[PDB]
Formats: C-alpha cells, structure tokens, sequence
C-alpha cells in the first residue's frame, strides 16, 4: 500500500506536474490566484487518492461480530466522492447496501469505510460497485448482498442531467424476487 | 446413487445447466465435462457445463437414468432423474 | 404412511431439506438424521436436515420411497414420495 | 437407446395460441423441417432457436407420430414447457 | 391415434370454471359432448372453446372419453392439465 | 373406470400445516363425511368449498385408503395442488 | 447517580473543559440523569382477518458502542390469527427495547420476537430507519432493518403490500 | 454515405418568412433565415456520424455482473411528420456479458439517432439495436419519455426490454425501480 | 351522430329550459348577470356533448404509451363534470396508430353525458378493434364534482386486456411508466 | 329566503327542465343511466343554490365573542364550491380569509359558514370574495380582513383578493397574511 | 400554402434526406400547415375593489430569430377601476399576440399593453415564464419577463402581493 | 492555551457502562469505553483549534461588491448541558469591504466552534464575530438551524444579522430568500 | 486570446504532465483504464479552459437589439461549470441572471454564452459573478443587473451538503426594493 512516506517524496513531483499545466493552459502561475495552485492541487489529488494507502485488511479489524440475527441490513446515502480515471474529473454520488447475515454481521461504519477505500482512487463506477460487494461478502459470507451506486460524472455533465447507477445483487438478492424487491423498495 | 438433479435457467435453448453439488459423483461429473466453481454470492460449489439441458438429457439417457419430474421454480427449469 | 413430502429452498444444490411435519415418522426423521424445531415466525414444529435434496432422496429411496412428482411453489422445490 | 431422445418444447401463456419454440442450435434438422419450423435468432438472444406458428397441441399431436411421448409439462414465467422422450 | 392430445386450463380458485378446452382447430365433437361454446374474449386475437364447470368435473368426462392426465402445472395464475388418449 | 375418478386437493405453503382445500359444492358427501370436511363459502368467494384442518400428507394417506393414487402434484402462486385419481 | 456524576465530572475534565465555570457546574449531574432516562428501558420487562400496520413510531435509542443517540422510526405490520394487540402497546414494546444501550439489529428482532410470542400470529414484519449520530457526527446515511415473519416472508404478495403501505 | 446547403436552407426560410405574411426585412428577422437554417443542420447533425464513430474507444473487456443504467439522458429530436421537435429523457439499462460500453457513449448512441427527423418509436428501437450489436449482452432496456411539440401536457412513454430485461421478471423490476 | 343542424334547432329549446331553472331556483332571470345565462348555458351544454357528434369510424416491439391525456366529461345522473386524466398504453401487433389519434378517441368518448367505467371501456375497446394488438391498458383518474360538492377523492377506472391482463412484467412496467 | 316549501314545490319543474335538456341533447332519457337524472340534476342544482335559503343573520347566530386578543386570526384552505352564473358550470377551489379583531371575534367555523351562504349561488368570483369580505367586516368592525379565493372555472387558475383596513394599508400586515396563508 | 409546402420540400433535401420515403411524402404539407397554425394571430385584431388575478394560462409562442417554439405559463393581475374584463378574453389576448413570430420581451409587453387599454386599471401585472428550444436543443434554462405598470409598479404592498398570490 | 487523557476517558465510560447496571465485558461493549471516549475527543476536536490557525492562506484582498453566502454547512455540536449532541446547519453571508475569505475557511469557523460543548446562541454569536474580526465587513449573517437529543420534532434557529444586514431591509431580505 | 494553435502546441506538454501525475500517485500508467488517460485529462483540461479562447466582443457580435421594452428581463437556471482555481477540482451549479433594459436588450442566448466564456477558465465564483454582471452593464448600459451564482464546489465537498451563492445587486436591483425583491421572487 501506498505510504506516508511515499506521499511526501511525490509531493514536489505533483506541484511540479500542477505548475506545467497551469504555464501549459495559458495561465500566469505566478498570480496571486494562481501562486500556491501546484502544491494545493497536488495535495487535493493525493487525498482523493487516499484509499491506495489503506488495505481491506485492516479496515476490517474487529469489524466483525458473531450474531444470530436474520434480517436484512441496509446503510443508504452513503456519500461518495470518486475520480474517473479515464478523464481524472470526478464522479459524485451515493451508495446504497443491503445484506442478509448468515453467521456474522458487520459494523455499520464499517461499511462506510469500504465505500472509503475504493472510491478514494482512479476507478470506474463499475469496478467500484463490483469491489465493494466483492469485499462484503467476502468478510462476511452472507446470504445475499445488494449493492446500488448512483453518481454523476463531471465527464459527461462537463448530457447534463444524467446520472449513473450500477447495481450488484449477490446471492438471495439475485435469487429471491421476494428479497431484491424488499431492498430495492427500502433503499428508495 | 439413484438420484439426480439438473437445472438451467430460461432460456432452455440455452447453457449453463447445473449438474451437480459438492457432494456429487466426480466420474458422472467428469463423463458429462463439468467444472465445479462457487460462484460469487454462494457459499457452495456447484457442477455445471456450457451446454444447453436438452443435450445433457440424452447423455445422462446413455448413463442409464431417466426423468422422473420436470419443473419451473422461479426463472429456473428443473429436472428430477431416477437410475433406471 | 405410505406418503411423504419433501422441500428446499432455491438453489437446490444446498440445504436445508424439510423431511417432515409434528405428526411425521420418528423412526425416519432419525434414520434422517433430523431435527425438530418450530421456526420464528412459525405456529408449528417442522423436521429438517443440513443436506441437500438430492441426498435425501438417495437415503428415502433406501427405505423404500419412489419420487411420484417435484415442483416449484414460489421459492420452494416440493418432492411428493410414495413407499413403494 | 434412439439417438436424440429428448426434446423440450414451449409455448408462452396463452397455450391455445402460438409460436412454439420447437428447438436450439444443434436441433435434428429433419424433425425441425417436418414440423414445418423456421430458424431465427431473436433480437436481444445471443442463440439461434427453432419455432413455429402453430399451438403446441398440434406439435405434441406431430411428435406423437415421431415416436415422442410427453414425460412431463411445467410452468417456469410465462411459459408452459414440455419435456418429450422417444424410445 | 387421431387428435391424441388435449391441453385444459382454470384459473385459481381450481374449485370454480370457467375451465378452458380447446383452440380454433379443436375437435368439434369433442367440444359439443363437453358442452363448450367457442368465444374470442375482448383483448385476444383467437378463439377459444371453454364450459362453466370447474376443472374437476370436466377431468372426469375426459377420463370417460378414453383421456388420461399425463401432466399438470402452474403457469402465473392458471393450472394446466395436459391429456392424452390412454 | 369409477364413478368420480378424479380428485383435486389443494394447501397453502406451508405444506406442514393446514388448512387442505378437498373440494367444491358438486363433490361427493360421503367422501367429505369421510375426511371431517366442512363445507363453507368464504368471504370474498362467490362458491363453497370443503376444507379440512389436516396438513395435505394426512389427508393423502386418507385417500390412498379410499383407492386415490396422487397423479400430479403442482404449484401455482403460493397453492400446492395435489390431482388424484381412482 | 452519583457514581455516574462522578464520571461525567472526570469526562469534562479530560476533555479540557472547566468544570466549576456557570454553564458546567450542574453538567455531571444533569448528564447522569439523562443517560439514566436514556436507559429506562432496563427497569421493565415484556411481561379479524385483515393486515394491521402502525407505521411512524418514534423511536430514540443509544449506540452501545459509541454511547452516541440513533433516532428514527419504527414501522410494525402483522396478520392476526385469533388475538390482537392494543395499538398503545405497540408503541410501549418499541419503547422497553429502543431505552437501551443497542445496536439497531437487536432492537428490530426483539420487537419482533415480542409480537410474535404474545400474539402467535400469521406474520410479522418490523422495520427500522434510523440516523446513527456515530455515522453523522464523523461524516446522510440511514440504516434500515428489517425482520419479515411467516406470511409476511413466505408470502410475496403479503410482502409487497405491507412495503407499499408502509410507505 | 455519412453527411454547401446553408444558403439553400437560408433561402428556403427566407421564401418561409415570405410566405406567412411576415416582412423579412424587420431588425428582429433579417438575420433569421441563416439562424433557422444553421438550428436545423444542428437538429439533423446525426446524419454526419456512424454508429462505427460512436464506438471508437467505446468498448472495454471486463467481468462485471452488474446492472449499468445511465437515466435521464436529455434527448432533443425532431418529428418528421410536422418539423416540430420532440424532447424529453431516454434512459437505458443493460447486464453486460464480457464487454462494458464508456458511459458517455451511450448518451453518444441516443444523440447519434434522435438528431434526426424521427418518430419516437423508430428511435427507441435504433438505441437498443445498436448497444445489443455492440456488446452482445444478456439485456438492453430502452426508456424514451417525451413532449411532441406538434400536440403542443400529455407525454409519449416508448419502451424496449430485449434478453433477460424482456424475460427476468426481477431484472425488468430492478431497472424500472432504478430509473425513477 | 348528432348534426350542427340538429343543434341550432335544439339551442332554443335548450335556452328556454335553462331559463325554466333560473326561475325555479329563486333567481331573478332579468338581472344583469343571468340574462345571456340561458344562452351562455345551453352553448356550454352542447359544447359539453359534442362527442356525439362524431363516430369512432372518421378518427415495432416496444410498448407505446401516452400518459397525462387531460380529459373532461359530464356525469350523466348528476349532469355536473368529471375532469382528470387518461394514460393509454399498447403493445402493437402488426399496427400502431397516430399519437394525436388516442387523444381524438379520449375526446370522442368524454364529451358525452358518461359513467367514468364507460368511458374507460369504450376508450380500450376502440383501441383493441382498431388495432387488434398484443395488449391494452387504459387508466383513467377524475375528481367527481357530484362527490365533491357534497362533503368527500379521486376515482381510478382501469382496463388491462391481452397481454396488459395476462403477463405481470407487462402490467407492472406500464403501470410504473404512467407515473 | 328560499323555503323548503319553495325547494319541493320547484323540484317537479326543475325536473321536468332537466328532462326536456336531456332530450334537446340528443341523448335516451329512457335508457338505465338517464332514467333518475332528471330528479337528481334537479336537486343537486338546488343543494348548490342552497345560500339563496339562509341569511347572513343567521350564520351569526352565537358567533360573536367579545375578547382582548390582538392577533392576527386566519382560516386557510376553506373548501369552496361556487356555480358559475354565467354558463351554470362549477367553479372550485379555496378560500383564505384573515382578519385583525378590534374587542369582537367570531367563531372559527363561522367564517366557514360565510364561505357557505355566498358561494351556495349562482356567482361570479369577484362578487363572492367581496360579500365575505364584508360580511366579516360588518359583523365585527375589525381593524383589517383579508380575503383570498383560489378558483378553477370548468367553463389556469383564478385569484380575487380584498384587502380592507389595515390589510390594505400596513405592508407588514399584508406580508404576514399573505407569508401565513401559504 | 404552396409556396410553404415547396420551402418545406426543399429543406427536406438540404437536410441530406429522402423526400420520397413514405414518412416523408406528406412531410412539406404538414409542416406548411403547421407553421401557418402556429401564425393564426395574425389573423385576428385585438378589437370592484379587489387584485383579479388569472395564472398559469399555457402560452405557446415561435422564436423569430430561430423559428423554433418556445412555450410556457403568463400570469395576469390588475387592479380594476371602473369595468372588469372576462376571464375568458385574458386568454384570448394572450392568444392573439402569442400565435405569432416573436421575442418573449415583445409578447409580455402586447399582452400588458392591451389590458392596460381595454380597461384603464389602476395597474396591471404580466409575467411570462418560458423554455426557449433555440436554447435547450443547443445546450435546464427559463426564461421571465415580468411587466408591472400602474400601482403593480408604483406600490410594494401590490406588488409583493400579485408576485405571493401567482405562485 | 489550546488543547495522555484517552485512558482517563475510557476508565470514565468503563465506570458508566457499570454504573447503568449493564455488563461491560459482553462483546458489544467490550471495546465502548476506548469508542465513546474517542468520540467525545473528536466532537470537542475544536479546543485544538484556534481562530487564528483557521486564518492561515484564508484571506484574499479583491474588490468583489456582492453579496457571498454559504448555506447548509453541516454542524454537529455537543450539548454542555447534557453531554448530548445537537445538530443542524449552519447558514452565513457577508457583504465584504475589501477583502474575501476563502468558501472553505467559512466552515472551518464553524468547525472550531461547535466541535465544543455549547449553547447554541453562543455559538451562533462566535462564528457572527470571528468572520466581523478576521474580515470588516459591511455586514454579517449568521442563522443556525438545530434538532437537540436532550429534548428527544422541534427545531431551534438562532440568528445574528450585523451590519448591514441589520440595518438595510433590503439585505436582509436577500439573505434569508438565497439561503431557503 | 488562447488559439487552436497554441491547444495543438500544448497538448503534448499537458499528457506529458498527466502521465507523470499518474506515476507520482502510485499508479500504474500502463493498465488498460489509465493507458489514454494522459492525453483524454489533457483534452479535457482545454476544454473546461475553452473560455480563454474567446472575447467579449467577439461573443456580442449581433447579440444587442434596439428597442423600447420597460420590463424585467430574466434567464434562470444556466447551467454552469467552472474549475477552481485554487485547487483545480470543479464547482458546478447554476447561473440565474435579471436585468431591467432602457435603450437596448440583448439576445436571450448571448447571456448564456456570457457565462460560459468566464465560467471556462481557472475562477473562484466571486470573481466569475461579477466579471458576467460588468459585461452585461457594460454591453447595454440597463437601469439595473442582477447576477446570482449557485454551486457546490468539490473541494469542500471532496461540508457535503454545503452551496456556496453569490450575488451582484446594480443600479436599480440594488437601489429598489421593490425591483430586488422582484428578481429575487421570480428566479425562485
Ligand atoms: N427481511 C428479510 N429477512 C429475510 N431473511 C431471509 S433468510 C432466507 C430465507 C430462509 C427461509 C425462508 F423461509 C425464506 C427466506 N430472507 C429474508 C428476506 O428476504 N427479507
Ligand atoms: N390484507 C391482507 N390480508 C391477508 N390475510 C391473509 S391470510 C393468508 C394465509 C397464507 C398462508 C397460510 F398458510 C395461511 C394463511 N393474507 C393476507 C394478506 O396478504 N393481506
Ligand atoms: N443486478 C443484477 N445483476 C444481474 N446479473 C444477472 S445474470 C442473469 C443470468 C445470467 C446467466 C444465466 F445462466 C442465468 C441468468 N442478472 C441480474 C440482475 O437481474 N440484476
Ligand atoms: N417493453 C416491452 N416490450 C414487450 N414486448 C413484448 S412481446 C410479448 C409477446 C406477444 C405476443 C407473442 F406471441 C409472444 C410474446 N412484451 C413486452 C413487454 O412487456 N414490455
Ligand atoms: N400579528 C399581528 N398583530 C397585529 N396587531 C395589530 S394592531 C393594529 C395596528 C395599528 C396601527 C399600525 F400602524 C399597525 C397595526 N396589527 C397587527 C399585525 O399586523 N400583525
Ligand atoms: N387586493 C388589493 N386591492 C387593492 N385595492 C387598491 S386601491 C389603491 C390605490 C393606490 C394608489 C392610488 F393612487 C389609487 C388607488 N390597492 C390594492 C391592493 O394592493 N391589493
Ligand atoms: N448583492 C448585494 N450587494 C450589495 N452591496 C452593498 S454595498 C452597501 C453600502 C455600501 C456603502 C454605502 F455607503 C452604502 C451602502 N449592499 C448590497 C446588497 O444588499 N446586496
Ligand atoms: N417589472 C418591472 N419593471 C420595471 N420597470 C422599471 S423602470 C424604473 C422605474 C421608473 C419609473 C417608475 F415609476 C418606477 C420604476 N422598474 C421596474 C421594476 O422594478 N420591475
Ligand atoms: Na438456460
Ligand atoms: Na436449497
Ligand atoms: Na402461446
Ligand atoms: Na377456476
Ligand atoms: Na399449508
Ligand atoms: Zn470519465
Ligand atoms: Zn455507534
Ligand atoms: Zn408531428
Ligand atoms: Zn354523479
Ligand atoms: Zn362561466
Ligand atoms: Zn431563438
Ligand atoms: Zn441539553
Ligand atoms: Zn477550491
């Protein structure tokens, strides 16, 4: 994963990259607008790109607890602030996830902290959608996962009202109509 | 080994059929060119083959069973065969 | 008794199998190797096993049962037996 | 026993009336050209079926005189298939 | 055999007809003998025969016709039988 | 064959428990005498109906002793839908 | 109380608070009787043919792993068999379960468990919306439970109308 | 062939001005024949582009198992019985098989055939034939909602479910629920 | 159908029985406001009913559907109006009719002394003849002011044939498209 | 006033009217749905004229208070169902009335029942907010009214508006009505 | 007629487009027809103490500069002094001015202009609230345009009162 | 001076947990004391803070005659009466003289002051009066809009109006209609 | 004015910049996702700094209209899209803009394109707000503008509900109550 210390020595690299692209545009770097731009947007960039530093592992450290509950489990409008990587502009909405436990349930933050660790990186709605699922119900091996992304890509806005949902259903979501329509109509 | 149970979703015309679960006849398994895999949301292995449920009816036929029952049960196609 | 009726859940290749009701065949449910139980929910006792269907039919076919008919209801995959 | 002995053939609900999807890719052509069906791959299928106009009553009724029996008759959504075995 | 099989349907409550008993191109006599009439009900584009009995009693005068139940399903709402001549 | 050869019994899932539905207005008494039945129409029905408390494997085995042999057994919506015959 | 007083004076001190200023003086006692109000729920005990709903129950519990409030709503529906339940007491069985230091998972199953063990009914459905402040506080989330029993889990119809009239 | 005519069309909306008893030669309407004509090239600019333009970069090899619905897409067209447009949103779903469509080119698809004199019905169709010729998927759900200028309050709601989106009752529920 | 001709010689009598109601209320058919009022009324009347001036005879695998079709009718046992909306939804066959057409038979049928179910039949049943599609659905959603001008709500008719009957997925997405 | 006398001695003429409009319509006065209509167009007609039966005077019957309050006292979203005079088609809709007491106020209902009388005719909407304008005015003398119809006309929405004393001349007055009727 | 019909035909091969295809035989006509529709004002000749408000009157209008409609809502108010106009002839007007080539400043002030006219009020109001496809079919966008003249110009209190009672 | 006391915390809240008559050691409790007292530090994170610390890179001299609001800062502040969160939205404007504050350094006043132990009216006072010190404006508005837990529907909004937009009607007013 | 010259110029000094941002964040700019992403963010950077390519009086060319209307003159909902100039990250809302004519009007239309040549740049909203305000007191010398802007910005988004509004009250928007009061009114 990516370090502290790793932050540090590419932050001069990142300013010097902000600061040519500023000269580049046509821009005067050197106005008082302008002036602390390369290290400012350098810094924002190694944010949004927090999640590289962090591993799924310890994410999940004692975020799981042993429990007899059969019920579904839903966190809805989690915020969700993400970076496309095909055109580094953001994309920015909501995430929506449902589970049936089986043998263990998750901390409710975390899985807002899953949401964290992948959507703070260079992605795609549809790999981000597919990672968190995959890491539900990998930590948990639940009945069935539901997991709804709905966001808006600056690349498309800049046509302007669309929105983007990518929707995974694992499990009894998939199989059980009973069960996908229950999370679909309490997630609205 | 009596019993056995196939299943396909709609469209019948079409593959995967599922052919068996952890526990079933690896030799069966192998005869009919099926791969096991857990798919992802299952917390079970399963045995299923590209082809279409028409055609594993007439291997399984060769093997000597025969079908008792056919039923739907969601988007689901099923068929219940007897060693007979 | 010479009828029996089984169920499972979707997917079929999973437990658990219900193999029986209050007044079912104590003999069979522990050849089975069931358990009673009353499910939450429930205003009436049911026996159950981990297995899978598939399994279950191979042990009833060793006491003497034939599948006459299987079908889906909702989510459920019903087996009608008769002791033959 | 005979080569190819099972087909599945279905109707979607109403039963009384047509198209009969009749078979897949790898159907006997023989059998489908008696039974007087066409191949086509549906807009939205990524495979070629084999269908005709007629209710399945009348199939069942042409297969009859095939050799075919029917095993077994199920619902799965809308449609109503048939399971048939020829010996 | 001539005309072998026979497709009849009922919606749920199975306890009550209308009990559905043939297509256009069904046997006429057969029709006649169940006391069918042939209607093309408003939204479909065939006809159809049916007869007010619940299914149950028309299975029973079809068993007297020399039919036989090979099979019976749901499909949505509606239970199936389909017979031949045994 | 008999006279009345096919029967048709219905249950609600779940299939452990009762109420099993064992006939309409036309059915034979006797039989329904036989299996406790009471006749009813319920709110909402516009037909009677006979109905027993036993779960549908009861009532089964009760049949099996009269000559019935189950033919078919179906679903359709949430009923399980037993076609017996003598 | 005073015990609790004496933990809350030790918090405002920890914090780098002054706890003899006006506004904090009352604090520790006023804190421990809240959190006390909060947990009132330890102090008791449990002890037709138409689908009945009670939808919007208010509903104020505290997280047990945080000791931070989770507000919301409670939705409860359930088909009788032979008895009802006075509407009153639904609210009143929201209330012992929800004065508790929780998780909202329990707190749904066990107002579930209670229906069905004092009414045996043909099913129970329980659901829970609320706002943790342990989510919010750190940075719009909701979580929603739910418990679907008998005819309200094997019934899809049953389900649906129970969903939509909840809404 | 993929689409010089501006001074045609300028002249023909000149002759139009004429024509309704309106004088061309107004300070509001003197420059309107070439503003009406260059409007209507931009209505029509679908005929200059292929569907094989459109996916240049388009495509993307990946396993995915998941709904992608791109909603509310603003879709401007014109009739081609009246010359009146025809606006409103299109939204489409589809459960890939092993490719994955750029969700820009999507919206890239339904501007390709609603700039162009259409009937609603004729381009809910193309829509959903070109994105099932591009990636094969297992479904394509195509939902056009619009306001036919030529009626001048009632909305025209076309909508095309093919694959799984026409025969998964659960997978046609899902996308309808997600569109809204 | 009912001619101009047949109106002009009706609008007397018409006016005339209006003029009857003026006087057999308690009003004062002289004053000011009320004097063009058995005129003004007997035009709003025909106005009103002039669907029975016409015959429904002169008027793809996607589902069509037009929603939010403003409609108004008379209530033929109270002579006051229902007014709402109709959403018309079909599956084609092997032919669709003009969007403007559907709005035309909604006109046909409304502007005439009604019972809300009526009307909604007579509206799928010209539909279904014209076409002889797959399936039909019609929604028809009014205020009764012969309900609502008398202490209580909205009235919901709907039609499903073919298709819109048989198969859940169809009638689910219709039903949801016409919100 | 109109009597109940008037009512049931009217209602044979008002039917026969109505039956005589069926029949110059072109339509069946004899088929099932036509049958009863002429009786029941004749006295939904008069239920709709029913203000013509009852006076201001007595609506006011034990509904005055005499009170220190000074506050602003308002009745929102008051049903309204009036007759066009014009063409004898509904218009509906709401009625907000406000008012600023100066010793007397009146019972809450009471205001619903002034609605009642003026909109039971057969009216135009500017002369029915002008007569509950000033039947409140004359009923209790107050220091400023208010009153707001919202209308559909069966024959776009249409708003009448009298503002009176210190409705019209106070802008804080005015804005606090108008924010509060919302 | 004609002359319309041949302009049309003549766009239609501009355009890149068959005007042979069955859709678009009858193409020059219908939009010949239509644009003389969307002109039928050119046909016509315009010739209490309480705020008369009519609102949300459909308004549908053609750009001049683009020939492409723009369609929305006006909202009238006036403050009579000695006679009252008809609420069927405020539509009327709106109509007349409405049905032809224009700017949305043009057609409020036509409007507001022959109120102001017809009845000599104390004051009047017009607001016209519009989407302009010459703007949306380029690239959410309104447009208003507001006239008040008379006390709707001159006092706050009527002012603020017809912009609350139009909403 | 502004703000080793973790374990304080988490022996206060184990000593709480007892105190409630609840089992400190059943595994939904086992980790609170160390959870609750890192909350508690985090909601009161503002005594770290100083006002001057907020103004670092934060003012911008510039000749900028409008009106600049921030609305829908979210706010979570702790009761100092009950130990109970309260919370809501922070909504400010400022007509500046000459120089502007950074959009982001308006919350991060926020910040300081409510991630303490308050009153609302105080808080509402100390965000009106750091943005009066750090800017000199013409005026200043400061609404705060919170639900407080220690009551368990009702709302308290507080609002300081300096300046001109106290004294001008017509600032006033354009402040409350842009922040709805 | 920046040319199209000077974009052909500078789009190979931008990927170069792009591309070494990718590897000063610890990715891989040789996977499938990032391979064009240097050249596709550098198009994409021109483009939302296209403002700098045009002029005032270029974009009023035929935009001004002799005539004598005495009305409020209002667009509301422009959209608009901008780039902070601090961080580079956007801020995307809504433009709503009134004015009250005397001896000229200007084409509905030109006041969207005035917001679009200052919106396209490096900006901070303050600055966008009154540069779209100057050009239209300035193009027709009104009785009064008003100009409201309001957006979110992503840098303080990445706090998530928070819109920032500015808003330039001239001549009689600011001076007439009544004239404010409404703009004010009719852009909501
Ligand atoms: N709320 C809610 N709870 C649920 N628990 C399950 S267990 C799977 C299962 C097991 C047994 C059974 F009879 C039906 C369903 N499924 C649920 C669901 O769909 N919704
Ligand atoms: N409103 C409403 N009332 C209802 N009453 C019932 S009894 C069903 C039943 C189902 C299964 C079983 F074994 C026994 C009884 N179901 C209802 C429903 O879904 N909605
Ligand atoms: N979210 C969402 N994801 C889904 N993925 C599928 S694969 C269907 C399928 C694929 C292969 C097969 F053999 C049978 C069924 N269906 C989905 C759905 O309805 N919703
Ligand atoms: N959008 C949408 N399109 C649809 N096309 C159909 S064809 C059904 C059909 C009709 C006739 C036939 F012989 C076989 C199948 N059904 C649809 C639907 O429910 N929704
Ligand atoms: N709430 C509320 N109460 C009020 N009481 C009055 S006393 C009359 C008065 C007299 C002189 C004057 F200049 C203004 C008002 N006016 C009120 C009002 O406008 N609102
Ligand atoms: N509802 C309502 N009715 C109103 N009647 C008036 S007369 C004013 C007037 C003002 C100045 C002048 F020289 C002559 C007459 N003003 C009203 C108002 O603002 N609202
Ligand atoms: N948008 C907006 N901008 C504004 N600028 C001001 S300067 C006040 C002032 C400054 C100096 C002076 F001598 C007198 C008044 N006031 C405004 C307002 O109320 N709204
Ligand atoms: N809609 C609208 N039109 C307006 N025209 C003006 S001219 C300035 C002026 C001149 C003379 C006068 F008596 C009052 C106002 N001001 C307006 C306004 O505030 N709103
Ligand atoms: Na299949
Ligand atoms: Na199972
Ligand atoms: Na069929
Ligand atoms: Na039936
Ligand atoms: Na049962
Ligand atoms: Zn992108
Ligand atoms: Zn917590
Ligand atoms: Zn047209
Ligand atoms: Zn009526
Ligand atoms: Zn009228
Ligand atoms: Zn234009
Ligand atoms: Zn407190
Ligand atoms: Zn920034």
């Amino acid at each position: 994963p990516r370090s502290e210390e790793d932050n540090e020595l590419n932050l001069p690299n990142l300013a010097a990259a902000y600061s040519s692209i500023l000269s580049s545009l046509g821009e005067n770097p050197q106005r008082q607008g302008l002036l602390k731009t390369p290290w400012r947007a350098a810094s924002a960039m190694q944010f949004f790109t927090k999640g590289y530093q962090e591993t799924i592992s310890d994410v999940l450290n004692d975020a799981i607890f042993d429990e007899d509950h059969d019920e579904m489990v839903i966190v809805k409008d989690i915020d969700m602030f993400s970076m496309c990587e095909h055109h580094l502009v953001p994309f920015v909405g909501k995430v929506h996830i449902g589970y049936l436990p089986n043998k263990q349930v998750l901390g409710l933050s975390k899985l807002a902290r899953i949401v964290e660790i992948y959507s703070r990186r260079l992605q795609v709605q549809e790999r981000l959608t597919k990672q968190i699922a995959v890491a539900i119900t990998e930590a948990l091996r639940p009945a069935g996962v539901g997991v709804v992304v709905e966001a808006t890509h600056m690349c498309m806005v800049m046509k302007m009202n669309s929105k983007t949902v990518t929707s995974t259903m694992l499990g009894v979501f998939r199989e059980d109509p009973k069960t996908r329509e229950e999370f679909l109509t309490l997630i609205r | 080994m009596p019993y056995l149970l196939i299943s396909t979703q709609i469209r019948m015309e079409v593959g995967p059929t599922m052919v068996g679960d952890e526990q079933s006849d690896p030799e069966l398994m192998q005869h009919l060119g099926a791969s096991k895999r857990r798919a992802l949301g299952n917390n079970f292995y399963e045995y299923y083959v590209d082809d279409p449920p028409r055609i594993v009816l007439d291997k399984l036929e060769r093997r000597g069973f025969r079908v008792l029952s056919m039923t739907g049960v969601g988007q689901t196609l099923v068929w219940c065969l007897h060693k007979e």
